[PDB]
RNA sequence: GAUGGUAGGAUAGUGGCCUACCAUGGUUUCAACGGGUAACGGGGAAUAAGGGUUCGAUUCCGGAGAGGGAGCCUGAGAAACGG
RNA sequence: AUACAGUGAAACUGCGAAGGCUCAUUAAAUCAGUUAUCGUUUAUUUGAUAGUUCCAUGGUAUAACUGUGGUAA
């Protein structure tokens, strides 16, 4: 199987090929959101901790989060019958996702020994922390339409009330 | 005056006019005839034309089945041959209409299937 | 693929200018590509009639209104700046528009028959017209078929012309549609066959109905001026 | 639904070999959705341009209006004894216009000791309903097209127009 | 009472299901000696 | 691991609820089981899968295939429905709440036919294939699917019949009425053989039976009331019964046993907002499984200890038992997440 | 549902358009209802031509269909040539 | 022109396609005009048309984008 493994704080990933699957049997009949030892995956990676988060199977199908069933099934999404693999793992994984969030005992010089920075500061006022003059002439521009618009209507009310004392 | 459900009344006792020359007998301003149809006091409204003529068969109540035989001018056979026509209608309280008795009616919006006049006159 | 009222050539083209919508129906109004382009000749073809709209040189009922295919009906007075253009477009005695040239005292107003007076919201009396120039307050002996008498700067009514027995009328609409004489009869049915029946070189008589006629004035003394032969 | 035409039926002179057409679109005919007593469940639905329609299903808060004074305040729903539009709909105890349902009166009766001071000039057998609690009402609204239900309450020559019948 | 109980014979449903020959596993002997009473 | 109820020291489930971190942990087993507000009736069919839900606005029917998870189509029909039953696989007969008859195939809408007065109930014989169908009156009517006529009308009493039922093993069809009486009628015969009356202690108001059930044994009949009480019943010494007091009692409308998996004389009652399960010989509750919402009934699928209801809420509740039985083939991990 | 009445449902609303109840109606010899084609032809459906006298300008034959019936969705407008 | 500044592959956007073949034979029910809709829907055209305020600016969550990948696709 590969094992893509994501450190997200830092921002690391990285996949590694993995035979030998009485080491992937650790992982065998647990869905996803539920955690994992990498006691029982590896033993040079121990104290190690990861929520699986899905992974595209042989023939690239995915899988979605809590579904059942960890054969493939053919579902509605985003509506049309699309095909995915149900989200409990078995033996048959191409690659499967994983976030790991407590380093354990080796240090890895793919994930914990590199890192990546982040993309750029950010753009809105406050987001940045964390115009009057329009509102002068929305205001002066309501009052003028009030002055004008309410005057004018009883202002030809008036010439209805002297066609009223006229007729 | 009332052999059915669901507080058989007028709709807003209740009296109105569509004006143009058809009169309002005096019960049907003032009576104890609730009007559901019947133009004067109503819920339609009147419009379109207004056409007359006798009548066949008055056997169920509220449809009156009026005759209209009308001249014209046939070039064909170069003879006229004599018309008819049959309109159904809805009852008023002014005339309990029997054979002959030319009467008009006032179209206005289809109370069945085939109705669309009323009848406003008895002469 | 015309109709009748346009005085349109039929050797012009294959495809009509249907009108677009606006104030009167398509029935009975023409618009400005026939008006201009193939009428009086102020053009050649759609694209120099559309540079002159560009430009903006019409100014139909006091208002400049920019398109090909704007429906002038009838007496829409069209104004053009250049040459103090103002014309006042009628209806002939057989079935076309006659578009009569007048003048500026004549061109600040038109007229318009009422076609129905509303008690509509919050007890606003209310009339509308063939353009449905919807104006405020007029008096409340405002029947159907009379005719009012639009400012042309501001949308009021400035004068009123009462429908009755011996008013000088105009017929347009049915087998009678374009003539004037309004007087050798007069009879109201109750729903059809309804009018002003109108006189002719030998003081003939004609049928219409009431919404396909409507008054212009006095029996001598209209103040739209008309044209002549 | 079906249908609205008359293309399908016979007409006023006994006519055969309809066959006719493929059915439009404006003979647009939906469910008959029998509003019923449950939680306010209102469905949105459209036609006609932007003409969103309010079909309820599960209306309680019915809008019943005093009679002699007109005061339309707001009650529960218990069910319909009596409506032979169909005498399976009160079987059922569905919810349409024109019904004869009963309330619990007892914002009437708030009202009541609050514009009057007194508890209890009104007829009766409608005050044996403000002693005991549940009184008729018919409802006004129609809650398959506006979605509401409003009513007015039975005070007296229509309580007896109602209670000789069922 | 015109659509009201038409004693026709309908053309999708003469076959729309099959019957069974021995039916119920009880006998019909077994129906007279269990609700004789 | 989803989160239990409270009982007598027993532990149940829910799937799809009103309530039911949430979002990256969803336990959810069937896709788009949600319907427009409400729930018509729900059941499952005699194979593993192709379980069949009524629709509540716009109705439609809603097969969902077991084996897939999901929805397979939704026909809108014509009128809302009360009642249905499902003749395997894909046919099906369907009456609606107007005097109708529907008739679904693979391709759905076969015929429609009617019956002359409203329905209330219906239900199939698998012996010489004739539908037997409850309505109001004087009239318990037959639509046999052998050459499509219609049979001499069963002779009711005055009023109707709520719900019917044949017997299984021997066929004795029920009907219960509005005035006590069972109206128990022959399915060989055409003939009444018995109009047993319903009796109790408290006698509120004169409830009408609304449930009719039987088993495959043939001998006991499961009976209902309007007023949240159940009955047993046996030929032997058949004038009393033992009863079931409920602690709401409304109406009871789904009683169902549990006569083919384990954990044995265990029955279903279900009135209007809770449905609860006892032990026959004692009637003492094993069980209860109270929602968040009304029901408009239940049904449990065969084998396993499952239950799915349907009921007034959007969604529809599904009820797992871990004590009565596990979970299906198709659901073989729900023992794996709780 | 034939003909109408009362009420509800659905409607963009009128409407037996659909359902409950009720009445036994309604069209017709003053042509009901039904019979077919030079109904690949006809009805102005329209332009007419300065001599062709039923050739001689056109809108429309009827409704459907996007493999086959069914169900759903979108929009000012649809049971969409494009879901 | 050290927070933007022109060319601009590929992405969101506004709109485009705004009306095309074959098959079974309907007698004013297919069609044409006309009456009306205070019996009704309506984008666009046109004319009109808004008065409730107790002790200097509001929140994360997604793209495009990077990065790790699966699948014959």
């Amino acid at each position: 199987m590969k094992l893509n493994i994501s450190y997200p704080v830092n921002g690391s990933q990285k996949t590694f090929e993995i035979d030998d699957e009485h080491r992937i049997r650790v992982f065998f009949d647990k869905r996803i959101g539920q955690e994992v030892d990498g006691e029982a995956v590896g033993d040079e990676f121990k104290g190690y901790v990861f929520k699986i988060s899905g992974g595209n199977d042989k023939q690239g199908f995915p899988m979605k989060q809590g579904v059942l069933l960890p054969t493939r099934i053919k579902l509605l999404l985003t509506r049309k019958r699309k095909s995915v693999r149900g989200a409990i793992v078995g033996p048959d994984l191409a690659v499967l996702a994983l976030v790991i969030v407590k380093k354990g005992e080796q240090e890895l010089e793919g994930l914990t020994d590199t890192t990546v920075p982040k993309r750029l500061g950010p753009k809105r006022a406050n987001n940045i922390r964390k115009r009057l003059q329009r509102k002068r002439h929305q205001r002066a521009l309501k009052v003028r339409n009030a002055q004008a618009q309410r005057e004018a209507a009883a202002e030809y009310a008036q010439l209805l009330a002297k066609r009223l004392s006229e007729r | 005056q009332s052999e059915r459900a669901f507080q058989k009344q007028p709709h807003i006792r209740w009296y109105k006019n569509a004006g143009l020359g058809f009169k309002t007998p005096k019960t049907a301003i003032e009576g104890s005839y609730i009007d559901k149809k019947c133009p004067f006091t109503g819920l339609v409204s009147i419009r379109g034309k207004i056409l007359t003529g006798t009548v066949v068969s008055t056997k169920m109540h509220r449809t009156i089945v009026i005759r209209r035989a009308y001249l014209h001018y046939i070039p064909k056979y170069n003879r006229y041959e004599k018309r008819h026509k049959n309109v159904p209608v809805h009852v008023s309280p002014a005339f309990r209409v029997q054979v002959g008795d030319i009467v008009t009616v006032g179209q206005c919006r289809p109370i069945s299937k085939t109705v669309r006049f009323n009848v406003v006159k008895v002469s | 693929a015309a109709p009748h009222h346009w005085l349109l050539d039929k050797l012009s083209g294959c495809y009509a200018p249907r009108p677009s919508a606006g104030p009167h129906k398509l029935r009975e109004s023409l618009p400005l590509i026939v008006f201009l382009r193939n009428r009086l000749k102020y053009a050649l073809n759609g694209r120099e009639v559309k540079a002159i709209l560009m430009q903006r040189h019409v100014k139909v009922d006091g208002k400049v209104r920019t398109d090909t295919t704007y429906p002038a009906g009838f007496m829409d007075v069209i104004t053009l700046d250049a040459t103090n253009e103002n014309f006042r477009l009628v209806y002939d005695v057989k079935g076309r528009f006659a578009v009569h040239r007048i003048t500026d005292e004549e061109a600040s107003y038109k007229l318009g028959k009422v076609k129905k007076v509303q008690l509509g919201k919050k007890g606003v009396p209310y009339v509308v017209t063939h353009d449905g120039r919807t104006i405020r307050y007029p008096d409340p002996n405002i029947k159907v078929n009379d005719t009012v008498k639009i400012d042309l700067a501001s949308g009021k009514i400035t004068d009123f012309i009462k429908f009755d027995a011996g008013k000088l009328v105009y017929v347009t609409g049915g087998r009678n549609l374009g003539r004037i004489g309004t007087i050798v009869h007069k009879e109201r049915h109750d729903g059809g066959f309804d009018l002003v029946h109108i006189k002719d070189s030998l003081d003939n008589t004609f049928v219409t109905r009431l919404n396909n006629v409507f008054v212009i004035g006095e029996q001598g003394k209209p103040y739209i001026s008309l044209p002549k032969g | 639904g079906i249908s609205r035409d008359s293309r399908h039926k016979r007409s006023a002179t006994g006519a055969k070999r309809a066959q006719f057409r493929k059915k439009r679109k404006f003979e647009l005919g939906r469910q008959p959705a029998n509003t019923k007593i449950g939680a306010k469940r209102i469905h949105s639905v459209r036609t006609r341009g932007g003409n969103k329609k309010y079909r309820a299903l599960r209306i309680e808060t019915g809008n019943f209006s005093w009679a002699s004074e007109g005061i339309s305040k707001k009650t529960r729903i218990a069910g319909v004894v009596y409506h032979p539009s169909n005498n399976e709909l009160v079987r059922t105890n569905t919810l349409t216009k024109a019904a004869i349902v009963q309330i619990d009166a007892t914002p009437f009766r708030q009202w009541f000791e609050a514009h009057y001071g007194q508890t209890l000039k009104i007829e009766s057998s409608v005050e044996s309903q403000f002693s005991a609690g549940r009184l008729y009402a018919c409802i006004s609204s129609r809650p398959g097209q506006s979605g509401r239900c409003d009513g007015y309450i039975l005070e007296g020559e229509e309580l007896a127009f109602y209670l000789r019948r069922l | 009472k015109g659509r009201k109980l038409n004693y026709s014979v309908q053309d999708p449903i003469a076959n729309y299901e099959a019957p069974i020959t021995s039916g119920y596993k009880w006998s019909d002997d077994q129906i007279d000696e269990f609700f004789a009473g | 691991v989803l989160k239990s109820t409270s009982a007598n020291d027993v532990s149940v489930y829910q799937v799809s609820g009103t309530n039911v971190l949430e979002y990256q942990n969803r336990v959810e087993l069937i896709q788009d089981f949600e319907f427009s507000e409400a729930s018509n009736k729900i059941k499952v069919s005699r194979d593993g899968q192709y379980c069949m839900a009524t629709g509540t606005y716009k109705p439609q029917i809603h097969v969902y295939d077991f084996a897939n998870l999901s929805l397979k189509f939704d026909r809108h029909t014509d009128a809302e429905n009360v009642d249905f039953t499902i003749l395997s696989w894909t046919k099906s007969v369907h009456l609606q709440n107007d005097r109708s008859i529907q008739f679904q195939n693979k391709g759905g809408l076969h015929y429609t036919t009617r019956i002359p007065k409203f329905g209330r109930s219906l239900v199939y014989n698998k012996v010489n294939c004739d539908l037997y169908v409850g309505a109001s009156g004087n009239e318990l009517y037959r639509l046999n699917l052998e050459k499509g006529r219609f049979l001499n009308p069963f002779k009711l009493d005055t009023e109707g019949v709520n719900h019917v039922s044949i017997n299984e093993v021997n066929g004795l069809l029920a009907a219960g009425t509005e005035t006590n009486v069972v109206e128990f009628w022959d399915p060989r015969s055409r003939s009444r053989v018995s109009k047993l009356y319903l009796e109790n202690n408290i006698d509120n108001r004169p409830f009408q039976v609304t449930t009719t059930s039987f088993r495959n044994d043939g001998l006991t009949f499961a009976c209902g009331t309007s007023n949240g009480y159940s009955y047993i019943y046996d030929l032997r010494t058949s004038e009393p019964s033992i009863i079931k007091d409920q602690g709401y009692g409304f109406d009871i409308k789904k009683i169902i046993w549990l006569d083919n998996v384990g954990t044995e004389n265990k029955i279903v009652t279900c009135d209007k907002r809770i449905a609860k399960i006892w032990d026959r010989l004692d009637g003492k509750a094993y069980a209860s499984m109270e929602p968040s919402v009304d029901i408009n009934d239940i049904e449990h699928v065969p084998g396993t200890g499952m239950f799915f209801t349907a009921n007034e809420s959007i969604p529809m509740h599904t009820y797992y038992i871990p004590s009565l039985g596990p979970s299906p083939r198709w659901c073989s991990f729900l023992d794996s997440i709780t």
